[PDB]
RNA sequence: GGUCAAAAUGC
RNA sequence: GGUCAAAAUGC
């Protein structure tokens, strides 16, 4: 008539599996309030304090599991019409060292992806917070520091008639991790780099309204009297020379209703904003569908001759620069029916097929990359 | 790979207390956080910290996850007006992963050559996650690297500099989110 | 770039599945304070007042899910060592209308099960609440009634040097739910009827101390002015007369340390406390080892030549009564080195091979069944 | 589960080669196999829960259950249940020695939890008593080598 | 294997007789017995000796049986405040296997370095059951490894550091059954 | 009949 | 490269 207890299943070291209902760990809603500006913090915290935010099926599972190793699965949620925008952004980094910097630069190296709700009315991350193995623990995410940034990165097109607010399904994953370790001294293929490259900012009327960026890409970011860093850019800049193929990624983050044509291509420093003539260089001309928000761009490496300088100094003027730059043009014009300033966000996001002659011994501090309101 | 010689990186100056009133002791004492990226100093004086935002001191206080060896390099370059028969000074170096008492010592060097010394040494990077280490973070009550210094007669050897390479074998990953470095002029 | 919600797997309808630790609805810790006497209801309430008693892996999905097409397992859990024996039970009922009973005549038809911690360190009973269908619901078992009843029934034999507690752990199980329902006129074989027949207790001594038990089991339990009542005898009482094969399960509820050999038969009242010659009857003699506890006892329908009365009046004389009756006696004695008296108690399981001539218009009320302290 | 250095003593360290060696490392995993022995009289009862977790967690947490777990029951002449912790308990490897101060809150290092789930019964006065003896650290990963912490803390012991 | 780089561990630290009256001679005088753990000192004075409960250290006085190379290592601290032009202090350094005087020395060093100096050796265990060796057991009148110093104006050559660490092939087994070792503070 | 117990352990 | 999206609905 005895039960024996040492034959009971009560010893089970097993990830959680199931349906993305059974497998739900939070529901974090976080709050947009129409006065918003861009570059504003909507919430700053730790994961494990995004992810202890509800009692939902596999919430328990969370806290009671040791090794869980599957992956953190974001579903977000925010609908905006089509004549406003909003370009919103999740990033979650590894660790927080004090008071830290919260711009895009700082905030997106790791894992982290920037959204136009007017065009995008749910986004879906996936990531693997142990970067260097295979499982997590909701410990791990508590004593290292798992932060998540949500942050507005271009503001209000429109303003909207009243507050808003953006709710975060959070999830565990059907899909196991896979580690993601930089060697420094030895990249990958295709090496991941993740670099806010800038906020381009078109006003709208007949202006060309030409924006140089610096294909030099070591330090970082330029603040006044500092340098920001991510990690992708510590190492690159540990190398001395570089090429490869440069993958740009090309957002919109303004609303659906300002309309530009941008032309992109590949150049030096010297050249006037009146060159008639660049067009007549290898160039592609980009335009957004409605609700169109994301143009990946691919220059090869065949676009670049011989290999440059990873690290320039930060005076060097726009008529000493040998190293080639990512220049971007208004090929029409900037047209709308409602006030509004063209902004399209880039970001380098894989350097593919590399080649890293050299070692950097340092040139001090690094120049500015484009920002500004809304 | 992708390799270079003789290209090492600056990551420490560290320089001493100018008003020091030899009573209330002989020496002094400072401590450089290697993986960490912190000087750490004494109430003897107002000294003169410097930490250079060089590409390697750059990547290891933004990068969480390490694992290989680095290599390291102080140097003294010191007080030169000091006739070589009338030189006091040595200077105790000691590496350790915290900054306790309780803990113990890694290694341990004394070096009392007069003006200048070299001193060239590896450290290597072992931890819990797959063999990768975070600083001094609680997960597996993990450590760091320290390279701890004591100076007797501080106005003799004068100054200090840290420099590190890199190895061929040094891998990270993941972001350590630290604030805007300051840049000096 | 969007995620469709529609094909998202939000919308799953199904029995939760997993480890017997995945599937843990609650942890229940009921109190046996060491002056406890017998009769004593340990706690009573309600199922899913018992279920929703802390949070457990399932526990939410004990809450949020419409169809349980599983089974409610519990595991209970208390050592006593073998000098002493409470005899504890968990009764699970389908409703409570009012101020009722908690004998354990009027709590044993559903699904309960008497232990004595010396012997069985570890109890398990699994049970299906809808005894109708295939699936449960916690709303059910909130809006219905269903009912849980921990009751001592024979107390302590020797008293603990301090309180005591029982840990009951509740789960929800991998194993289907199946119907038992009960056609009134047209019995089942084999018949469920589970019937307190008694708590037949034997002093120490060398006394025949003969217990006889009426085989007419229609009314049920008497009571001091009153009936007590349980479907499974509600039911037999809808009928005339009866037979078929007649299961008993004799329980030992005194310590380990109480010895007595107890000798079981079937006769008629008519017959004197010293009758020499019984034992020259069909009889079996039932020993209990250490601890062990329980005993099935099957008298065959080849022990009854004709069929009885389901009603015999209360008053009816022992020596009127045409009944069989069920006798236990002391085949030797009573001997331990402690003080107590051998108590154990005698349950109808289940009637087999039944045979039902008639329609019973009633008689009023019962006769009593055995009862008293530890 | 941090275990350099050995046994803590007022003022020393109690030291065996098994425990000297392992601290000559730095961080360690494995499977770690527990061996619990009964040393109070058959007549004294309990159901002892074992698990793993971490000190931050409040003595009163009824949730812990929830967690894997192995309930342990002795048969009266039964004195020895031998335990078995699978490496899929711990997510990565842990220090070797943790300082003797390390506030239970400040533990990043996995703890060897046990419990009462029932009750301790007995009809003879009693203190159930139960010896726990790492036998073997089976799949060990042993990343490092420690220059050592000061000491180390306590282990418990008392009468009978 | 299992391995870092630089990392050794601490045993000793002796320190000299601040009572020391240059008048009963010029020298004061000390052993450490590595594979014991044990200083023996002079009567010269009032000695400040110390051994570390490290993990070797520790290790050490614990395995009875011992088959395998361990790494040394003696540092010299001095008095700084002597002026270089000023020293007068050798230290004879000594390897041995008992503390006898018919025994005969395996290595000799002698130093004169002024203020501080260093000293790197190899040291091997080498006995009669397998090639394992125990603590000067009568079993094959059984041996140690001695590391004794000879100090000359040890007012000077102030402060012994002794480090050691182990070979990837250091092969012990058996409990020495030892009290319990003292824990500072 | 349900339940339960059982058809056993170690690397 | 990861992520993501996609290879579509109804009884």
């Amino acid at each position: 008539m005895e039960t024996n207890l040492f034959k009971l299943s009560l010893d089970d070291v097993e990830t959680p599996k199931g349906s993305m209902l059974d497998l739900k760990i939070s529901q974090s809603k976080i709050a947009l309030p129409k006065n918003t500006v861009g570059g504003t913090i909507l919430r700053s915290d730790l994961l494990a304090n995004f992810l202890t935010e509800g009692n939902f099926r596999a919430s328990v599972d969370l806290q009671r599991t040791h090794r869980i190793k599957g992956m953190i699965k974001m579903v977000a949620t925010v609908g905006i019409p089509e004549n406003t925008g909003i370009a919103l952004a999740c990033a979650m980094n590894s660790s927080i060292r004090g008071r830290a910097s919260s711009d895009i630069y700082t905030i997106c190296s790791q894992d982290c992806e920037l959204w136009n709700p007017a065009c995008t009315k749910a986004m879906t991350m996936s990531f693997n917070p142990n970067p260097c193995s295979d499982a997590w623990s909701l410990e791990f995410l508590k004593r290292t520091g798992f932060h998540c940034d949500i942050i507005c990165v271009t503001g209000w097109t429109a303003t909207p008639m009243q507050d808003v607010q953006v709710t975060i399904d959070w999830f565990i994953s059907s899909q196991e991790c896979v580690p993601r370790t930089y060697c420094v001294l030895n990249p990958q293929n295709p090496f991941v780099l993740n670099r806010w490259m800038g906020k381009l900012t078109f006003p709208q009327g007949t202006s060309r309204s030409v924006k140089r960026m610096p294909l030099s890409i070591g330090g970082g970011a330029g603040a006044k009297s500092a340098i920001l860093m991510n990690m992708p850019n510590a190492v690159l800049s540990m190398w001395r020379y570089f090429v490869g193929d440069l993958v740009f990624e090309v957002s919109k983050m303004t609303s659906p209703y300002i309309k530009c044509t941008v032309s992109f291509f590949i150049a030096f420093g010297n050249l006037a904003d009146d060159t008639i003539n660049f067009e007549a260089f290898p160039h592609k001309l980009v335009q957004f569908g409605e609700i169109q928000e994301k143009v990946v761009l691919k220059f090869s490496q065949e676009e670049f001759l011989t290999a440059w300088s990873t690290q320039v100094r930060p005076a060097t003027t726009l008529l000493a620069d040998g190293c080639p730059y990512l220049y971007a043009m208004v090929h029409d014009s900037s047209v709308s029916t409602i006030p509004g300033d063209f902004v399209i966000g880039v970001k380098l996001t894989i350097i593919e097929n590399m080649c890293a002659y050299g070692l950097n011994p340092g040139i001090s501090g690094s120049r500015l990359l484009g920002t500004i309101p809304q | 790979s992708i390799s270079q010689q003789t290209v090492w990186n600056q990551m420490a100056t560290v320089r001493t207390p100018l008003n020091f009133d030899s009573s209330k002791q002989s020496f002094c004492q400072f401590s450089v956080d290697l993986l960490g990226g912190g000087i750490s100093v004494d109430k003897t004086g107002d000294w003169i910290t410097l930490v250079q935002n060089s590409p390697i001191s750059n990547l290891l206080r933004v990068a969480a996850w390490k694992k290989g060896c680095l290599m390291v390099k102080v140097v003294m370059s010191g007080n030169a007006a000091v006739k070589r028969s009338d030189w006091a000074s040595l200077v105790q170096v000691f590496l350790t992963n915290s900054n306790s008492t309780e803990h113990f010592d890694a290694c341990r060097w004394t070096k009392s050559e007069p003006h200048s010394w070299e001193l060239i040494f590896p450290i290597e990077v072992c931890g819990p996650n797959n063999g990768f280490e975070m600083w001094s973070s609680e997960w597996a009550n993990q450590t760091s690297w320290h390279l701890s210094f004591l100076v007797d007669n501080p106005k003799q050897s004068t100054t200090f500099d840290v420099l590190l390479g890199i190895s061929q074998n040094f891998e990270i990953a993941g972001n350590t989110l630290m604030p805007a470095f300051s840049v000096p002029q």
